[PDB]
């Protein structure tokens, strides 16, 4: 029930995605092990994910999660990057999806930094990298993010040492 | 999955030694999400 629709470059879509892709990449304590070395992304294609069952379900909970939140939903766009990108877009997230060791306890997690995202492309940590070359840091292969409509409503603040 | 704290609907998790870095947010329900763009890509060398 998924339908990808290309967006055009010279589209104000496409740039806004970009421009938030681009503009969140920051330098990571782990020197670039994890997600590799780099201060940018060449963006390849920006695609609209469409499924009428998971915006639906999407937006059930939302209004749920709004009206025990003072009517506000506190919705974010933010970054998921996964293995298992090609299962969510079909058939949406869930706890298969979820960081069992994450720090926050078994959720499903995202990031305001693209490269934060970057990171879990390719597994925890990185993984042993590209499928092609086992490079974290391949400057060849093409990758895969997320840019997600996540409902956080009343969010538990955490204040970690990272 | 694990359960969001009582009263709450997510996690924030703020870095408080990075200036830099900014939030990470955990969801515990997957509804509460939904994975609007596909942004293939590649990582840049350095100039
Ligand atoms: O975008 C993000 N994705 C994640 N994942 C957690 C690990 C996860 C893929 C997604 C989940 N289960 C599993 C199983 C096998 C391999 C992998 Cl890689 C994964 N964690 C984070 C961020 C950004 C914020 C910091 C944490
Ligand atoms: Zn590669």
């Amino acid at each position: 029930g998924t339908i990808l629709i290309d967006l055009s470059p010279d589209d104000k879509e496409f740039q806004s995605v970009e421009e938030e892709m681009q503009s969140t990449v920051r330098e990571h304590r782990d020197g670039g092990h994890a997600g590799g070395i780099f201060n940018r992304y060449n963006i390849l294609k920006i695609q609209k994910v469409c499924n009428k069952k998971l915006w639906e379900r999407y937006t059930h909970r939302r209004k749920e999660v709004s009206e025990e939140n003072h009517n506000h939903a506190n919705e974010r766009m933010l970054f998921h990057g996964s293995p298992f990108v090609n299962a969510i877009i079909h058939k949406g997230f869930d706890e298969r999806h979820a960081y069992i060791g994450g720090m926050f306890g078994a959720g499903i997690y995202f990031a305001e930094n693209s490269s934060k995202s970057n990171q879990y492309v390719y597994g925890i940590g990185g993984g042993t990298g590209c499928p092609v070359h086992k490079d974290r840091s391949c400057y060849i292969c093409h990758r895969q993010l997320l840019f997600c409509r996540v409902t956080l409503g009343k969010s538990f603040l955490q204040f970690s040492a990272m | 999955m694990a359960h969001s704290p009582p009263g709450h609907h997510s996690v924030t998790g703020r870095p408080s030694v990075n200036g830099l870095a900014l939030a990470e947010y955990v969801i515990y329900r997957g509804e509460q999400a939904y994975p609007e763009y596909l942004i293939t890509y590649q990582i840049m060398r350095p100039e």
